[PDB]
């Protein structure tokens, strides 16, 4: 997972 | 939930710098084409962030903060300039160092201080  | 944007019980009022906070510096990050992933609180469900709440524990963002502004819920810009802080604190605390997240936090955070340091006098 994570944003960007 | 959504940070608290009112307080009854909160002395607050508006400044020459708060208003400076409000007009000039939100305004200017706002406009901003790397501004928007700081428009509203990060949804940690949205975004498929399942430990953002537990890394993060004092979220903040840019619409909470100007809509303090509009509510005069703050009594000096500096509670309003700590709120910017821990906004971009957050964002290089949670994300990877390799992250977009965290080029656009820097270079937004460096146009955010640039205009703290013409703010009027108090």
């Amino acid at each position: 997972t994570g944003k960007f | 939930s959504m940070p608290e944007v009112s307080n009854p019980s909160k002395p607050g009022r508006k400044t020459n710098q708060l208003q400076y906070m409000q007009n000039v510096v939100v305004k200017t990050l706002w406009k901003h084409q790397f501004a928007w992933p700081f428009y509203q609180p990060v949804d940690a469900i949205k975004l498929n962030l399942p430990d953002y709440h537990k890394i993060i524990k004092n979220p903040m963002d840019m619409g909470t903060i100007k809509k303090r502004l509009e509510n005069n819920y703050y009594w000096s810009a500096s509670e309003c300039m700590q709120d910017f802080n821990t906004m971009f604190t957050n964002c290089y605390i949670y994300n990877k160092p390799t992250d977009d997240i965290v080029l656009m936090a820097q270079a937004l955070e460096k146009i955010f201080l640039q205009k703290v340091a013409q703010m009027p006098q108090e």
